[PDB]
């Protein structure tokens, strides 16, 4: 639901702000990212939210079904 | 920079104008005292190469597996201890 | 009348601001005097000191809070845990130095806050970070070992 | 009658062999 | 013919108190843009990085992380102040590339002497079907 | 590195050029429309992909078509 | 200069010609609804007076008349509540037996089997059990009569007519000029003294002459029929001297400053009245008199038509320090010329006030027999919590709107607004780090507890019986409050609330208020509250600070406060506007307030509310909070599954309406998920197919059907989400607390 | 009253009055003919 | 269950050793620059 509701723009600004933080935090400027941190793309985060939705759906129902049948029979 | 007034750009001095600074890094030879520096460079001599510092991680993972082989049971841990009866279940099962 | 928040080095177009914590003389002296900002001394001894500090750091949480915190032999098992933690942080340094120092990039350079040119630090190099990783190796396991020995020789524990 | 130690070890060795086959197939697919 | 103006490095900057949205680590190792404009009086404008700055009489020099920030500042100068300006692309090795008013006049006005590339002589619906360009590394619209 | 294309339905109203925030589009002389001007995209490397030009095109269907493609440090609009 | 009344004679004609044409207020809505987007924008921009006219005078007049109309609506609502208390309520019966008779002020018409909702509340009456607490408030005011409630309803209807007449008069006959609205000195001088101070003094007068004698007789125990009417208690000091002997000497000790003789009815004990479980009404009288004097003193601070007083601009501009540059330079001008900034400040402090009201009213009930009715207590707390959170989110929204529209960088150079805008990255990054740290050290503690319980290691989880996390500061603050009387509160005979410590206050066999102990679970849930509040602050503050501009989008102020995006470029700029920050902060406020009210209900059903049996206190759930509220499975099972049995088995009873709403709100919440997860292009293309189907049968509307806009879709989704979640919690809370207690 | 009746003819007023009269008609139908499960003639 | 020691070795191998080596290897390979 997190990726489903919120969209790419709040996260990009937040990541830019955190990149500003790390690029000029003392004792951490020794290391730097090889790949520039960016927000997930719109299609990518739609896919990620869908994947989490399906995984949570399946895990929740499998847990409930197996518990409510095996614990009872 | 040439920032004697309000001029913060200079192509002949483009190093300072871009913003590349040390912030806190300062150059100084004096820090660590004698004999101990040689002691520590001898302690970390041949290990500086990437392959041997990889081999240190290899023997670390060997220790990880040695815990599972003989080390988990030495600190007891319930996963290798004994068991106490059992439970039947909802109906006539086991 | 008194000015305490200023642009850094004059130009108001850089991301920092002069602030009485990011550039107060005591804190600036303390940050410059940390080993990680000693570009003059060899990176191996710097990594040794960093590893010693961090290895002696990591003992405590595992001692007081680990799964075997309530049994007498917590110190040895925590020394083992800290050895494993030092190894994994060591391979983190290995991977970082191998991926970010596979080539060269001599661009622009670096100067001080006053206007004097300074070398661009031997730590930021393939061979330099190898010495730092090797220093963190012997230092990290020694700090854990000294943390184990501190559990038996300290009076107040 | 549960299987023996030698059967488990032989199975694990054959799994190592088929792992070599698997990485050969993967390398061929990457090329 | 038209010649691009040189980037006069020793140009005064607007009065500003220092922001956090200014230059970062991209300026040192990739690129940072810069905008130059002529102001007829001392007056307050708005920075693209946040906050208010006072540009001074005469030449004003401001470096920005991205070209979009430079064009935002230029368009607000052109609308709220009727002030034109020049934007330059400055590489860290030293080379400076002229940017926005490339041929003197603004891009929304014709100049007769530009390059009319990326102008297809067909309609939207006259592109090729994707099956006819299959396994090519190109979209249907760049044929 | 975004593909921006101009098509002959362009009427030369210059609105796509005015809508561009990174100066990608410009007007070149043309003879296919009443205004005797058509849009062109010589600086697509500065294109971020915002599609503000498409939002300003009054032609149905629009004449300045932006195809999002390869992403660079300028197409992603990064200041870091 | 010179505060005075200035108005314009007959600015706007009164007729119905603009009622015929919708969308007249804005130019963009002219030339008819070509699409249904016009229909949606007509309601979207009805109150956006900035987009209707550019004149601050007309905006101010519209705001003033809208305030009058809102006051008329509130007066109609109050008249309806008093009329329902008069006609369709068991208020007189409840007055005789407030301990056992359940309050009710609404009955239903037997039409479709819905007469089952008329509960057997008691007193020979059938109706819906109300949880609003009007009965306790009326008993506190000393009504004890049906005719007086009807008279108050008629008076409130008259006041509503007066409000509507005032709004029409001040928009159409005598509309005040702009400089009348800008007399903030006079407005504060009259709101401090003439509104709040005089209102508190008048309520103290009513409480002295009406509430004290009638409620004193009720507490001593007398049927309300034979109690003397309020006027004859007010008419002569004889009966008052029988009840409060200090009235025999009248106003003489007041003017001679021998005020200590008024100590029988101007008291200061603290605690609760043991007969009713509410606060002592003499203490409330003393409180209202003291704050009335304080507010009337506060009403002379500012300078108007005479030389005495201090100007707000002068006080602001002189509060400048070395760390902040010019300080409060420009704040007077951006608050006397921008309505949205004042709306943001007032909404923030108003929501904080509502939350403080919720806190102070559960902690120590002010009305008689309010503590014993757990239903109205839980409902009042939860309602004020939700109103406070909503108003706070609106404060963030209007701060963002001011930043977009009414913020001028010319008159805001190097001031506090400029200083904050010039280092927004630091503030936002640091709030982000605080949010991450709080999220870890709050939620991961719960997850660790879940994992250790599920691994069979109860000694390793954070709990009172294992690894303790004790709120030592909060416990010591409770101890300081409990030890306050006789030490740091020498004139207090009891502590402010029994929650600090002491004996259990029991009224009618039920606990009014008992001490609350804080343990590990309370520590965890308070840190959860801090984390949720911090994330909501992060979203709202980020929207306000980056409303003007950004690294990604440098010209966000040009695109406006409410725009969907700036295209798929720069990786994607979806929800970059400050409006979408409000849209996300709405969900986060929902989450925060939901956790707060869950903690409230579980904590007081487990450790406060219950019955007394002369050997202990039997709580509603039985002390299960201390051993189950540190585990998410405990919240799901022992609170969210155990207490849900009352609302799902409510069919065939009076709580069947709560049972039905419990499912309908689930439906609405999941209906929100359509608008929140999907996008406009799909619905537009589907609408195109439906338009083809309509064209095939010549039934195409001339007003073109369009899919909801992106901002429209987000607004609909968040509205449905919050409505469904809040109504689910409301039905659950009310059914659970009215079935058991 | 032409403008007032035009306001009464506006879409929200007309739809609210129409759903009001339809709901009232259905309610009085159920008041006089309650519990009509089927169309038994 | 025959050879009870074997899970005690294999589970840390595929939970710590093999995953750490695989993650380090893939992190090295994704930024190899010149493969
Ligand atoms: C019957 C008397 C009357 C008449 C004939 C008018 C006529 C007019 N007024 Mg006016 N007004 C009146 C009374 C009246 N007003 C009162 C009592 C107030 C105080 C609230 C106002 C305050 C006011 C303001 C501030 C403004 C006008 C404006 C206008 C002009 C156009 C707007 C309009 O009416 O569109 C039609 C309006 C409606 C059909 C009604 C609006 C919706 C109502 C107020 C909702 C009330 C709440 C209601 C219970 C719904 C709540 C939710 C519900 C579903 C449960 C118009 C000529 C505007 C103007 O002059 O334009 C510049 C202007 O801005 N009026
Ligand atoms: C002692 C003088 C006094 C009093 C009692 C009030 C009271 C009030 N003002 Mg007001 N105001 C005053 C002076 C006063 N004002 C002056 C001098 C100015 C010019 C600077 C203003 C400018 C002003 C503005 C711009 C606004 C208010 C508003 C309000 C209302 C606040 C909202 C609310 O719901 O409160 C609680 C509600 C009640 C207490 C209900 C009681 C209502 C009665 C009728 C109050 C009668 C007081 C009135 C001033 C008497 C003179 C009017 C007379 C001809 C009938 C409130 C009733 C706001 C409002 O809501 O608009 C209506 C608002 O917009 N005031
Ligand atoms: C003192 C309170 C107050 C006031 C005076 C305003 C005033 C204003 N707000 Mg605002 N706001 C507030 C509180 C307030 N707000 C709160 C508490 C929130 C948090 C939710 C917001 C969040 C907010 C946003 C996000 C926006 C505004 C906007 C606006 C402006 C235009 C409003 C408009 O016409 O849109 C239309 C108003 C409506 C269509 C009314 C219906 C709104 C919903 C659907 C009603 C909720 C349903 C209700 C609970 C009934 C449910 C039962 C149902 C089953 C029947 C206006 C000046 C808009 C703006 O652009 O600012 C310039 C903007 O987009 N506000
Ligand atoms: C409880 C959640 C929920 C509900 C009720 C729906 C309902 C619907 N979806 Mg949907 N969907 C959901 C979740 C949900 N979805 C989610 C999470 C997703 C993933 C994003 C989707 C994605 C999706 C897609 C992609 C599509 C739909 C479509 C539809 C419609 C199918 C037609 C139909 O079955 O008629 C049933 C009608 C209803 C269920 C509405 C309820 C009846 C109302 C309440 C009666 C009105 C009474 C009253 C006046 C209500 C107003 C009260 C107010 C005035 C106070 C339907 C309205 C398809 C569509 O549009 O069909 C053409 C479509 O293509 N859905
Ligand atoms: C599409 C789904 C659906 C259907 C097929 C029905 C069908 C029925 N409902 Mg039901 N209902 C529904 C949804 C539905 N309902 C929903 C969603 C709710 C929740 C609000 C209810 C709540 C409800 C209640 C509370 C009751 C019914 C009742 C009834 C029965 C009464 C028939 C009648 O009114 O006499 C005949 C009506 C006419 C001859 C009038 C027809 C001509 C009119 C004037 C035209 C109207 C123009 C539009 C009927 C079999 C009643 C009953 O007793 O059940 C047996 C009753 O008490 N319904
Ligand atoms: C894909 C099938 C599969 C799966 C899902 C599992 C899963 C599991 N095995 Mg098992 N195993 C398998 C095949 C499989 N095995 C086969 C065919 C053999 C015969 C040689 C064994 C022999 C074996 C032994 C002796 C033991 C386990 C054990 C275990 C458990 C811990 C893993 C471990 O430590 O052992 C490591 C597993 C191996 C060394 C061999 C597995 C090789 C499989 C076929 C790889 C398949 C990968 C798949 C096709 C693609 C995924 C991508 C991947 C390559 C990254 C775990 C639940 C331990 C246990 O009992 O736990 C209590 C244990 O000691 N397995
Ligand atoms: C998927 C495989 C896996 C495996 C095999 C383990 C195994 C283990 N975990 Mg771990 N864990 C995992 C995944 C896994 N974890 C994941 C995915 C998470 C994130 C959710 C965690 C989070 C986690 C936490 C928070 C903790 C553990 C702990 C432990 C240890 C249990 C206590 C003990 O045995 O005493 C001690 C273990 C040892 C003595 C063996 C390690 C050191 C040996 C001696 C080799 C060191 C070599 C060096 C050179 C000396 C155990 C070795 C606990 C622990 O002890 O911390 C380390 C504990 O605190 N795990
Ligand atoms: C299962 C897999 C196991 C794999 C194990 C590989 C280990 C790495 C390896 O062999 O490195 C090979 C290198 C040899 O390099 C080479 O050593 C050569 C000497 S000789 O060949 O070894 O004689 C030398 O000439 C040459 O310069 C140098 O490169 O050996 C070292 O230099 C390792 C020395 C490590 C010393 C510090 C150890 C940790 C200290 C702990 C402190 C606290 C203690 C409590
Ligand atoms: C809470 C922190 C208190 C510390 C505190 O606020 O001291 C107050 C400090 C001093 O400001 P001044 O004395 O300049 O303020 C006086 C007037 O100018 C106010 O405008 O203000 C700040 O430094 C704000 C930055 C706080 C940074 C928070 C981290
Ligand atoms: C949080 C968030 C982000 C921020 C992106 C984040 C935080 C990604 C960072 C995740 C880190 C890397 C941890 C992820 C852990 C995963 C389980 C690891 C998976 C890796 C695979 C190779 C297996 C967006 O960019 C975004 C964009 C559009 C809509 C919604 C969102 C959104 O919700
Ligand atoms: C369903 C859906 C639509 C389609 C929605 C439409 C076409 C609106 C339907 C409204 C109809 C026409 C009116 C129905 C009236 C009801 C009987 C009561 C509605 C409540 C009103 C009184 C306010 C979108 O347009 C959309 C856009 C962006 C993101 C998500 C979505 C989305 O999920
Ligand atoms: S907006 Fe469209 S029609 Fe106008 S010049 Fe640009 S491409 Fe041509
Ligand atoms: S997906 Fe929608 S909100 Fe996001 S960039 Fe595209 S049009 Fe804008």
């Amino acid at each position: 639901f997190m990726f489903l509701i919120s969209w790419r723009g709040y996260w990009q600004e937040l990541i830019e702000t955190l990149a500003w933080a790390h690029e000029r935090t003392p004792l951490a400027n020794l290391v730097r990212w090889r790949d520039k941190p960016v927000a997930l793309s719109i299609v990518q985060a739609r896919l990620v939210g869908l994947t989490h939705f399906s995984v949570g759906y399946v895990l929740t129902y499998a847990a409930f079904l197996i518990a409510s049948t095996s614990g009872k029979f | 920079k040439y920032g004697e007034e309000s001029r913060y750009f200079d192509l002949k001095d483009l190093e300072n104008t871009v913003g590349s600074w040390d912030m806190y890094g300062q150059e100084d030879k004096s820090r660590y005292n004698g004999l101990q520096s040689e002691f520590f460079e001898r302690a970390a001599n041949g290990l500086s190469r990437r392959e041997y510092i990889l081999g240190l991680v290899a023997i670390g993972g060997a220790g990880i597996l040695a815990w599972g082989g003989k080390g988990a049971a030495d600190v007891r841990l319930p996963t290798v201890g004994p068991q106490q009866p059992a439970q039947v279940g909802p109906r006539g099962r086991l | 009348k008194v000015q305490v928040v200023q642009p850094v080095n004059g130009d108001p177009f850089i991301g920092m601001l002069e602030t009485p914590v990011t550039s107060s003389p005591a804190i600036a002296w303390y940050l410059s005097n940390l080993p990680a900002y000693r570009t003059g001394v060899s990176p191996l001894l710097r990594g040794v000191e960093i590893g010693l500090a961090h290895g002696y750091l990591l003992v405590g949480p595992f001692i007081k809070l680990g799964p075997l915190r309530d049994v007498e032999n917590v110190a040895e098992i925590v020394g083992c845990i800290n050895g494993a933690a030092t190894v994994l942080i060591l391979t983190l340094c290995l991977a970082y130095g191998a991926v970010t120092f596979q080539g060269e990039g001599p661009q622009v350079g670096v100067k001080t806050l006053s206007g004097r040119s300074i070398p661009r630090d031997p730590l930021q190099s393939a061979d330099g970070w190898n010495k730092f990783t090797a220093g963190f190796a012997v230092g990290g396991l020694s700090g854990a070992a000294w943390g184990y020995l501190c559990t038996q020789i300290l009076p107040y524990y | 009658m549960p299987i023996a130690d030698y059967q488990v070890f032989t199975a694990l060795f054959l799994a190592l062999a088929t792992g070599i086959f698997a990485v050969r197939l993967g390398v061929a697919l990457y090329k | 013919a038209f010649t691009p103006p040189t980037l006069q490095s020793d140009t005064p900057s607007p009065i500003f108190g220092g922001s956090t949205g200014g230059l970062l680590s991209q300026a040192q190792v990739e690129e940072f843009h810069v905008i130059t404009w002529e102001s007829k009086k001392e007056q307050i404008f708005e920075m693209p990085t946040g906050g208010a700055a006072i540009m001074r009489q005469g030449p004003n020099l401001l470096k920005l992380a991205r070209k979009e920030q430079c064009l935002a500042l230029l368009t607000q100068l052109r609308t709220k102040f009727k002030i034109d300006g020049y934007i330059y692309r400055v590489f860290p090795n030293g080379e400076v590339q002229y940017l926005h008013p490339k041929d003197g006049v603004y891009p929304e006005k014709v100049n007769a002497g530009r390059s009319g590339d990326n102008t297809n002589m067909r309609r939207i619906g006259q592109n090729k079907e994707p099956v006819q360009i299959k396994f090519s590394g190109k979209i249907p619209a760049e044929f | 590195s975004h593909t921006v294309k101009i098509y002959d339905t362009c009427i030369g109203c210059t609105q796509c050029v005015r809508a561009c925030p990174t100066d990608v589009l410009e007007m070149v002389p043309w003879d296919g429309c009443k205004a005797n001007q058509i849009a062109s995209a010589p600086r697509t490397e500065d294109c971020v992909g915002c599609k503000r030009c498409e939002s300003a095109c009054p032609t149905d269907f629009l004449s300045v078509r932006v195809y999002l493609g390869s992403e660079t440090t300028r197409s992603m609009g990064l200041a870091y | 200069k010179k505060v005075k009344i200035v108005v314009d004679r007959n600015p706007v004609a009164t007729n119905f010609e603009k009622w015929a044409k919708p969308g007249h207020f804005s130019r963009t809505l002219s030339k008819g609804p070509t699409t249904t987007t016009w229909i949606w924008n007509l309601h979207a921009d009805a109150h956006d007076f900035d987009t209707q006219t550019s004149d601050l005078e007309e905006i101010s007049r519209k705001v003033f008349s809208a305030h009058f109309g809102q006051l008329g609506i509130i007066f109609i609502w109050l008249s309806g509540m008093y009329f329902h208390g008069a006609r369709f309520s068991n208020y007189e019966a409840w007055l005789t037996d407030p301990t056992h008779i359940k309050p009710s002020a609404q009955v239903v018409w037997p039409i479709v089997g819905q007469e089952i909702l008329n509960a057997d509340v008691g007193g020979g009456f059938q109706g819906l059990q109300i949880t609003s607490g009007f009965f306790q408030l009326w008993r506190a005011a000393g009504i004890t009569s049906e005719l007086q409630l009807y008279t108050t309803a008629i008076g409130a209807l008259v006041m509503a007519a007066a409000m509507f007449f005032a709004g029409w008069f001040h928009y159409h006959k005598a509309a005040p000029k702009l400089e009348w609205f800008q007399n903030v000195e006079s407005m504060l001088n009259h709101h401090l003294g003439g509104l709040l101070g005089l209102g508190s003094l008048a309520w103290a007068g009513h409480q002295i002459h009406v509430s004290l004698p009638i409620n004193k007789l009720l507490d001593a125990g007398v049927d309300p029929k034979e109690i003397p009417l309020p006027h004859e208690f007010t008419l002569n000091p004889e009966l008052m001297a029988q009840l409060y002997p200090s009235f025999s000497k009248g106003l003489a000790p007041f003017f001679t400053l021998d005020w200590a003789q008024y100590s029988d009815f101007l008291t200061f004990q603290g605690g609760l009245n043991p007969v009713t479980g509410g606060l002592w009404l003499t203490d409330t009288v003393h409180h209202h008199l003291a704050i009335a004097v304080l507010f009337l003193i506060a009403g002379h601070q500012y300078r108007t038509n005479w030389g005495i007083g201090s100007s707000l601009k002068e006080i602001l501009e002189a509060h400048k320090g070395p760390f902040t540059g010019e300080g409060h330079k420009g704040l007077y001008e951006i608050l006397t010329t921008s309505w949205h900034a004042q709306l943001a400040i007032n909404l923030a402090l108003f929501g904080s006030l509502s939350i403080i009201v919720a806190h102070h009213m559960y902690a120590m009930p002010p009305y008689p027999y309010l503590a014993t009715d757990y239903g109205t207590q839980l409902s009042l707390f939860t309602h004020h919590m939700w109103i406070g959170g909503f108003c706070i989110v609106g404060a963030g929204a209007h701060a963002a709107i001011f930043m977009v529209r009414d913020y001028d960088p010319t008159n805001n150079y190097n001031n506090l607004l400029d200083r904050v805008l010039r280092h927004r990255d630091a503030i936002i990054s640091h709030l982000n780090w605080v949010c991450i740290f709080l999220g870890f050290h709050s939620f991961g503690l719960y997850i660790h507890n879940d994992t250790m319980s599920a691994l069979g290691r109860p000694q390793d989880m954070f709990s009172d019986t294992a690894i303790q996390l004790q709120p030592v500061f909060a416990q010591w603050v409770q101890n300081t409050h409990f030890l306050a009387p006789g030490f740091t509160a020498p004139n207090a005979l009891a502590s402010t609330s029994p929650s600090w410590g002491g004996d259990v206050v029991a009224v009618g066999g039920k606990v009014a208020m008992m001490p609350i102990s804080l343990g590990t679970a309370d520590f965890l849930v308070h840190h959860i509250h801090a984390f949720t509040i911090h994330v909501t602050v992060l979203i709202l503050l980020k929207g306000v600070l980056y409303a003007r501009s950004s690294r990604l989008i440098p010209d966000k102020a040009n695109l406006g406060f409410r725009f969907p995006c700036d295209g798929p470029g720069r990786g994607g700029t979806c929800q970059v506007s400050a409006w979408d920050h409000v849209f996300l902060g709405l969900f986060w406020m929902y989450n925060s307030i939901s956790i707060v009210i869950f903690h409230f209900s579980w904590k007081m059903q487990s450790d406060v509310w219950g019955t007394v049996s002369a050997n202990g206190v039997s709580h509603i759930t039985g002390g299960n909070f201390a051993q189950s509220a540190n585990t998410i499975n405990g919240w799901l099972r022992d609170f969210l599954w155990a207490q849900s049995s009352q609302v799902i088995q409510s069919y065939g009873s009076a709580l069947s309406a709560y049972g039905l709403i419990f499912l309908g709100a689930h439906f609405v919440w999941a209906f929100s998920l359509m608008f929140l997860f999907s996008g406009r292009g799909y619905w537009q293309e589907l609408i195109e197919s439906i338009v083809w189907a309509h064209n095939k049968l010549k039934v195409a509307p001339a007003i073109q059907p369009r899919a909801l806009s992106i901002t429209q879709g987000r607004a609909v989704g968040v509205a449905h989400y919050l409505l469904g979640g809040i109504a689910t919690t409301w039905s659950f809370f009310l059914a659970r607390i009215l079935a058991v207690g | 009253m032409k403008d007032f009746t035009t306001y009464l003819s506006t879409a929200p007023v007309l739809t609210l009055l129409s759903v009001t009269v339809v709901a009232g008609l259905l309610i009085e139908i159920n008041r006089f003919f309650p519990d009509a499960l089927i169309a038994a003639f | 269950m025959s050879a009870q020691f074997l899970p005690s070795i294999l589970v840390p191998l595929v939970g710590l050793v093999f995953p750490a080596v695989a993650m380090a290897s893939m992190f090295l390979y994704i930024e190899k620059e010149e493969i």
